[PDB]
Parts: C-alpha cells; sequence; structure tokens
C-alpha cells in the first residue's frame, strides 16, 4: 500500500560566506535522510544507524571520491552559467535526482536542475529529452541530446539502478521505513475547538470537522515532532448558536472525536 | 561486478565479418564498453551499449542482452587494419571499471597464389633465410636447434598492387637454409 | 534573482507540561537562498545546546533546529532566525497555548 | 590534442625512483594509472575523481600518484623492482561513467644492473636472385640483434621518407637466449617492393632502429660506448 522514494538533492553555492560549504549532498529514502557528504568533512557519512550497519567501510570510501568529484564538477557548472549570465557574487546551483516504487510494482524517475531556485533544466526519461526555461538552458540541452550514450545511460539509472539502490534501502531501514505509528489525536478549547494529532508515521494524514463538512476550517501544516514522528491540527471557531466532531484519517484508518 | 569472458584469439578472412562475444555477471550495472587497441597501442574507445539493442556506426556494431549478460562486437568487410585487441568492460553499480582480457583478433588474406618457397638473402657487406608465400592456413612452426632462431609468421600488405604475402624469416653462425624451416 | 522569507513554526515535540523534560522546535521552511543562521532562545539569551536537519519540489530550503528543554510557567522560549530577506532578525516567541 | 603521457620507454635500476607524467587538456574530472601484463587485463594502480582527491585501485603497492591539477596525474614509483616492468597506460575521462581517453603508453624495464644495457646492432640482408626470378617481387630483410631492454622502434626509409606499405615486423621481439630474463633480443622486419624496383639504382633503403637506453647523465665505468638511446640504421642501394 505503500510508495517508496529514493532522492538525492545536490547544493552549490558560489561565494560561500566563511564557514558555509561550497557544496553539500544529502540522501533521502523516503522523509528518513540516508548519506551526507559536503565540502568542509569533504567524507561521504550515513545518517541513519540502518545504512552505517549494513554498508561496509569500502562502501562510504567510494562514495566519498564519487562525490569529491560530483563536487568538483558542480563548482565548474556554476562557474559556467554565471559567465552565460553575466552574473558576479553569490548564485545557487540545485539538482535533485529520484525514483518512486509503488506497491503495484510500476515505478517513476526524475533529474531536474535548478539556478538560484527557478527551474533550469528537466529531463524526460521517456522521450530522452530536456526542457529548458531559456536559451542559456537551451544551449546545455542541445549538447546533452547530442549524447546519445549519456542520456540512456541517465534513463537506465533512473529505472533499474536507483530502484535496485532503493529496495536494497528499504531491506536495511525495513523496521523504520515500512512501520505505521498511529496518530494520537485530542481536542482541545476565543472559543475555537482544535483537534490535535501527534506520534505519527508516515507524514501523510487528513483531517477535517463535520457537524456536513465545516467548509472555513484553519489547518496546521504536516510537522516533524523531531523522534521520526510529526503532528498537525485543524481548528474551527463556533458560531455562539449544533454538534460538532473531528475526523482523522491515516494509513488506512478512521477515527472521530464527538465533542459534546 | 563480478565476472568477464571473451575469446582469447579470433581468426577471419579480409572482406568478411566477425562477432567478438563478451559475457558478463554483475549484481548492478552502467553499461558495457568495446575498445580496440592495435599492438604497441593505446585502447580507443569503439562502442557503449546500457539497454538492450544494437548500436551501428561505419563497420562497426555492438549489441547488449541484459537478461542473458551478454554484448558482441560486430565487424564487416573487414580489412588488415583490424588486426587488434578488442577489449570489452562494463561498469558495475558503483562505477568499477571492470576490464575482459581482451580477444586478439588476426584477419587472414585471401591468398590465391600459394607459392611456398624458402630463399637465402646475403649480408648487405653473415646471412639469413626467408619462407614466403605461403597460404594463410600454414603454421610457422618454431625452433628445436637453440642456436637458430626462427620469427612468427608476419603478413606484408603491398597496398598499391593490392598484393598480401606471408613470411617467416631464420638465421643462425653447418647451417643451411634447406630445411631450416620444418 | 527572486529570494523567499523564511516561513517560522515553533512548537513542542511532546504536549507542553511544566517540569516535563520535551523538546523545543523550530521548523524554518519555504526560504531562498540558503544562507540562514538560526538560535533558540531562553529568556532573550542564545541556548547553546542546539542541534539542526533537504530541499522541497519548488527548490526552497528546510531545516528543523531543536533542543532539550524542560518547560516552566516562567521560562519563555523563542525562535531567532536571520536571513537576507529580513531587515531585523525575525523572532517567533513558542505558545504552549 | 588528447591524454599526453612521458616518457614513451623507460629502462631503470632496482631500487630508482621514477616519475611517469600525465597531462590532458579535455578538462576531464577522471584520471587513471593501468599497468598491462600478458594474460592479466587492465589492472587499475590509482584514480583521481577530481584536483584535490586521489585513491588506491586494485594493485597500489610499490606506487604513488598526486593530483594538484585537473590537467596533470604524475604515477611514481618510489622504489623501482623488477614486479614492475610493464607496459603503463595513462587514461583521463569526463565522468565515472564516460568513455576513456588513453595516453599512448610507458614500457617499463626494471633491472638489477644497467651494464646489462646495450643498444642493437642492425643489418640489411638483400633479396635472393632466385626470388626475384620466381615472383618478379624482392624481400629485404633487417635484423635488429643483441640490445637489451626491448625498447626499439623499427622503421624503413626509401629514398629518405618513411613507409608502411610492404613493409611487416615481428610484432614481439625474439630472446637470444630464453634460459636468461636479463636476455638480450633479437628483431626482424620485412620490406617487400617490385623487382623493377629493387633493380633500380636510384632507390636507397635504411633500415633504422630508435634505441631507448641510458641518458646523458647516467654514470658509466664499461670500456663499451655507453648504450644511450640512439639510433642504428643499414642501408642498401638497389641494383640491376
Amino acid at each position: 500500500m505503500r510508495t517508496h522514494s529514493l532522492r538525492y538533492f545536490r547544493l552549490g553555492v558560489s561565494d560561500p560566506i566563511h564557514g558555509v560549504p561550497e557544496f553539500i549532498s544529502v540522501g533521502y529514502v523516503d522523509s528518513h535522510p540516508i548519506t551526507t557528504y559536503d565540502s568542509v568533512t569533504r567524507q561521504a557519512e550515513p545518517r541513519a544507524p540502518w545504512m552505517a550497519e549494513n554498508l561496509a567501510p569500502d562502501h562510504w570510501e567510494r562514495y566519498t571520491q564519487l562525490l569529491r568529484g560530483w563536487q568538483q564538477m558542480f563548482k565548474v557548472e556554476l562557474k559556467r552559467l554565471q559567465r552565460h549570465y553575466n552574473h558576479s557574487g553569490s548564485h545557487t546551483y540545485q539538482r535533485m535526482i529520484g525514483c518512486e516504487l509503488l506497491e503495484d510494482g510500476s515505478t517513476t524517475g526524475f533529474l531536474q536542475y535548478a539556478y538560484d531556485g527557478q527551474d533550469f533544466l528537466i529531463f524526460n526519461k521517456d522521450t530522452l529529452s530536456w526542457l529548458a526555461v531559456d536559451n542559456v538552458a537551451h544551449t546545455i540541452k542541445q549538447a546533452w541530446e547530442a549524447n546519445q550514450h549519456e542520456l540512456l545511460y541517465q534513463k537506465n539509472w533512473l529505472e533499474e539502478e536507483c530502484i535496485a539502490w532503493l529496495k536494497r534501502f528499504l531491506e536495511y531501514g525495513k523496521d523504520t521505513l515500512q512501520r505505521t505509528e498511529p496518530p494520537l489525536v485530542r481536542v482541545n478549547r476565543v472559543t475555537a475547538l482544535f483537534c490535535k494529532a501527534h506520534g505519527f508515521y508516515p507524514p501523510e494524514i487528513y483531517m477535517t470537522w463535520m457537524k456536513e463538512i465545516v467548509q472555513e476550517i484553519d489547518y496546521g501544516d504536516i510537522l516533524p515532532s523531531g523522534d521520526g514522528t510529526y503532528q498537525a491540527w485543524a481548528s474551527i471557531e463556533l458560531d455562539p448558536q449544533n454538534l460538532y466532531s473531528c475526523h482523522v484519517e491515516h494509513s488506512g484508518v478512521h477515527m472521530v472525536l464527538q465533542v459534546p | 561486478g563480478q565476472n568477464i569472458d571473451q575469446p582469447t584469439e579470433m581468426t577471419a578472412t579480409e572482406g568478411a565479418i566477425v562477432q567478438i562475444n563478451c559475457t558478463y555477471q554483475t549484481s548492478g550495472f552502467n553499461g558495457l564498453f568495446w575498445y580496440q587497441q592495435h599492438a604497441g597501442e593505446a585502447p580507443t574507445f569503439l562502442s557503449y551499449n546500457v539497454l538492450d539493442g544494437l548500436e551501428e556506426k561505419g563497420r562497426f556494431s555492438s549489441f547488449l542482452s541484459r537478461s542473458k549478460g551478454y554484448s558482441y562486437l560486430l565487424l564487416k568487410e573487414l580489412q588488415m587494419k583490424d588486426s587488434a585487441s578488442y577489449l570489452c568492460a562494463f561498469l558495475d553499480s558503483n562505477y568499477q571499471l571492470i576490464w575482459g582480457a581482451g580477444t586478439k583478433l588476426i584477419i587472414k588474406p585471401d591468398i590465391q597464389n600459394p607459392d611456398p618457397a624458402v630463399y637465402q638473402l646475403r649480408d648487405s657487406k653473415k646471412s639469413v633465410c626467408l619462407f614466403t608465400d605461403f597460404d594463410s592456413q600454414t603454421n610457422v612452426s618454431q625452433s628445436k636447434d637453440s642456436d637458430v632462431y626462427i620469427t612468427d609468421k608476419c603478413v606484408l600488405d603491398m597496398r598499391s598492387m593490392d598484393f598480401k604475402s606471408n613470411s617467416a624469416v631464420a638465421w643462425s653462425n653447418d647451417f643451411a637454409c634447406a630445411n631450416a624451416f620444418n | 534573482m527572486i529570494q523567499r522569507t523564511p516561513k517560522i513554526q515553533v512548537y513542542s515535540r511532546h504536549p507542553a507540561e511544566n517540569g516535563k523534560s520535551n523538546f523545543l522546535n523550530c521548523y524554518v521552511s519555504g526560504f531562498h537562498p540558503s544562507d540562514i543562521e538560526v538560535d533558540l532562545l531562553k529568556n532573550g539569551e542564545r541556548i547553546e545546546k542546539v542541534e539542526h536537519s533537504s530541499f522541497s519540489k519548488d527548490w526552497s530550503f528546510y531545516l528543523l533546529y531543536y533542543t532539550e528543554f524542560t518547560p516552566t510557567e516562567k521560562d519563555e522560549y523563542a525562535c531567532r532566525v536571520n536571513h537576507v530577506t529580513l531587515s531585523q532578525p525575525k523572532i517567533v516567541k513558542w505558545d504552549r497555548d | 590534442a588528447g591524454v599526453t603521457q612521458t616518457p614513451k620507454f623507460q629502462v631503470l635500476k632496482t631500487g630508482q625512483s621514477m616519475t611517469l607524467q600525465c597531462a590532458q587538456d579535455m578538462n576531464h574530472n577522471y584520471m587513471y594509472w593501468y599497468r598491462q601484463d600478458p594474460g592479466m587485463g587492465l589492472r587499475l594502480i590509482y584514480y583521481s575523481a577530481s584536483e584535490g582527491t586521489t585513491d588506491k585501485g586494485e594493485v597500489p603497492n610499490g606506487y604513488n600518484v598526486s593530483r594538484s591539477t585537473t590537467e596533470d596525474f604524475p604515477l611514481r614509483l618510489l622504489s623501482a623492482a623488477p614486479s614492475q616492468t610493464s607496459v603503463y597506460f595513462c587514461a583521463s575521462s569526463n565522468r565515472e561513467y564516460s568513455p576513456l581517453h588513453f595516453g599512448n603508453g610507458t614500457r617499463l624495464t626494471v633491472t638489477e644492473d644497467l651494464n646489462k644495457v646495450f643498444p642493437p646492432e642492425v643489418a640489411v640482408f638483400e633479396p635472393s636472385e632466385a626470388e626475384i626470378s620466381h615472383t618478379q617481387k624482392a624481400t629485404l630483410v633487417c635484423l635488429a640483434t643483441g640490445f637489451y631492454p626491448d625498447h626499439v622502434e623499427l622503421s624503413w626509409w626509401v629514398n629518405g621518407k618513411e613507409v608502411h606499405s610492404g613493409v611487416c615486423t615481428d610484432p614481439q621481439p625474439l630472446k637470444e637466449q630464453p634460459a636468461l630474463n636479463d636476455s638480450r633480443y633479437a628483431l626482424s622486419s620485412r620490406l617487400r617492393v617490385s623487382a623493377t624496383f629493387w633493380q633500380d639504382p636510384r632507390n636507397h633503403f635504411r633500415c633504422q632502429v630508435q634505441f631507448y637506453g641510458l641518458s646523458e647523465n647516467d654514470e658509466w665505468t664499461q670500456d663499451r660506448a655507453k648504450p644511450v638511446t640512439q639510433i642504428v640504421s643499414a642501408e642498401a642501394w638497389g641494383r640491376a
């Protein structure tokens, strides 16, 4: 029933203020971070106990060397982009790559870049093409599309390797990644009722009020509690002149709290 | 990244076709390469396959079967200059480049005038023997008397004359070019 | 470029009860660029013992900052954030209620 | 203009240090050192994913590298041993998954004793009258004998210009004594031409052997001339 995902994020900053990394890379399975690297440590490090226990030192030593390479490539690509835009000072380059494994077996994959936090280049692995936001991106896309070997490499990586990595990491983090922690839900009282849920995992939760759904409802965001679980809320105001109830849905289970 | 196999040596006739096979075993794959290495030269890149199917470029083709773990390099309209080693290699999941031991391709010229002859050349100031003009399916044996050197078989191509010839040389210092070979 | 000012939310890990070990969370999200300074404050003072954890589909950054703390009726906690979109550091007070 | 690797040939004494240079001006991030040994396939010694870093291959022992720049990846033998006798290939690649560009190789021999180094003797053997009258073709044979190590380039020069047409050269030298390892080597080549070409008294034939041996600042106390890097040639004129 659960869709799982593996995602890598890459951040490059030119002229970073003293101490701040020029380059950072973090991987995630779902919301759980699994790996980190930056230009300050210059070391690939696990970010889950189940990654440290199942991947030997030689894995981290190899991945360190790969990330030293990706850090240099980022610096060079960002410096070229700044030239193409006659930009100086600090500018941002971002890369995001990932796949999803669905319950049924179907997969998705994605790869995109941003310059200064705006879409730059988006890969379509089905048409083996790149969408480019502007002439500078278009010029780069056209060189990438002239290299059929690299496109086919990326499609195979997204569809086969990323998914094999995800399946390997799901097995390693089985007990953490596949668990359900059902929410604790309470109601508290300006004469408003707050429906408050916490201790839940995974983060996906639906919360509402009824009496007939209430239309004018404030929603708290799903926020991380820090201990691997999440919290959220839905509030309503009471017309002083009517029997109200909180409805929560989580991982296939429905909960109702009737308020007297 | 576990194993890779390709034949030691292959022999095909000028103007014909040859297929060099490569089998591999790995849990994790980022593409399979073919490289050409002329004797006394560096490997040069020929091809890259990562999905199933057939890539073509001039006289050369590369095929990959992911399920069978199997690639071939196909060379058409074979020339003498296609004599070289052909190396397959594949990237594993961590980008380890795993090299096969290489396949040596020998191109045999279509020789339509077998004239096996053993001659004696004098120094241009001590003397050597030349076994020449023999058929491409002759082997050049070797040497038992260890004070007598006999080179390997050698193919020269007098390109202006569309003429190809197998040659072998021997020397010593009682000797006689006759019997020198075989 | 386009700059995006951080969203700043301050909340406890567990429901708050005075004299009970809890964690103070400051979640900082939807900002650009990435350079940000976050401090948790006990009665106005920088807390030394503070930990932190990313970007979203829209390329904006997010971060959780937190400390072990024991709420009391007396003590007041806040999050202090500095970012290029901010003329002065933004302060959000923890609200138990 | 690709990957530049120097030198192309090197003899060392056991215990000497040596640096092989490799440069590429293609801005490739990955540089590699491999050794190639008969049967053994290509073995990775060291690689560098970028300037500022390096890491061991399959067989790093006895070798060292540095990556100060994108362009250069020097390979150091700190203490030459006989087991490091090999052919070394430098290579670069844009990324970890992109094709390798190779330098033209370093053939390195390590000997116990540089007094075993000998340049070749070269002789030209003129074509057999029997061959000319039976085939109306003329095979010259060049022989290069008594050289160590096996670091030679044999070429044929007809009227002062190099020729590839009609040339076959033994692809690997021969051992004059296959019992010894320090054994001196011999190499043969043929140049075949028309009888009319051989019989033309204007045609000049030169077998040339470039030998790779000692440098002019290697010390030398033997009676024979210092076996330095040098060309040895033999020649013949055609005749009617």
